[PDB]
């Protein structure tokens, strides 16, 4: 398990869906399910 | 002694494959937001108990949109992390990250305030590290 700042440097430099999926498989990044996020609207 | 957390600078970048991002994101409705004319939409993302960082991605279909990030401390104190600015996220996928200053809630603000005539479609995704 690398350091968070390492994950960050990798994704910043080489970002792709493939690299994201890999990071996700390894559990280096964990997706926030969008249905659990509170969304607010304002005018 | 008490001290005020030093807040790390956020990172921001883009990546070219926008069609694929939206297609991936389109597979779930809740990840697609409609921002009406003159409207501002806020997505609340709490810090996870096991999390170090927040990572975000977003894109739009036909037009730019304002994007900024704020951190809400759990009236409540609010810190400006990414100042709101218009991005051309219709052209590319915009992504970024920020290190947790502490426990609280991030506010991702998608700001259409300036648009008299246009609704926007926002595709977004967020992850966290440990």
């Amino acid at each position: 398990t690398p350091a968070p700042d390492a994950i960050n440097d990798l994704l910043r430099s080489v970002d792709s869906q493939e690299v994201r999926d890999y990071c996700q498989k390894k559990g280096w990044i964990v997706i926030h399910p969008s249905n659990e996020l509170v969304v607010e609207k304002h005018i | 002694m008490e001290s005020l957390p030093v807040i790390a600078a956020p990172s921001m970048w883009t990546r070219p494959q926008i069609k694929d991002f939206k297609e991936k994101i389109q597979q779930d409705a809740d990840s697609v937001i409609t921002v009406g004319r003159g409207e501002v939409v806020t997505v609340r993302v709490p810090t996870h108990e096991e999390g170090s960082y927040l990572f975000w991605e977003f894109a739009t279909d036909n037009y730019d949109i304002g994007f900024g990030v704020y951190f809400e401390w759990t009236k409540p104190l609010l810190d400006e992390i990414v100042p709101v600015y218009r991005r051309d996220c219709h052209e590319e996928v915009y992504a970024g990250s920020h290190q947790y200053p502490g426990r609280g809630v991030y506010l991702l603000k998608f700001d259409n305030s300036y648009s008299l005539w246009r609704s926007k479609s926002v595709y977004y995704r967020v992850y966290y590290t440990r």
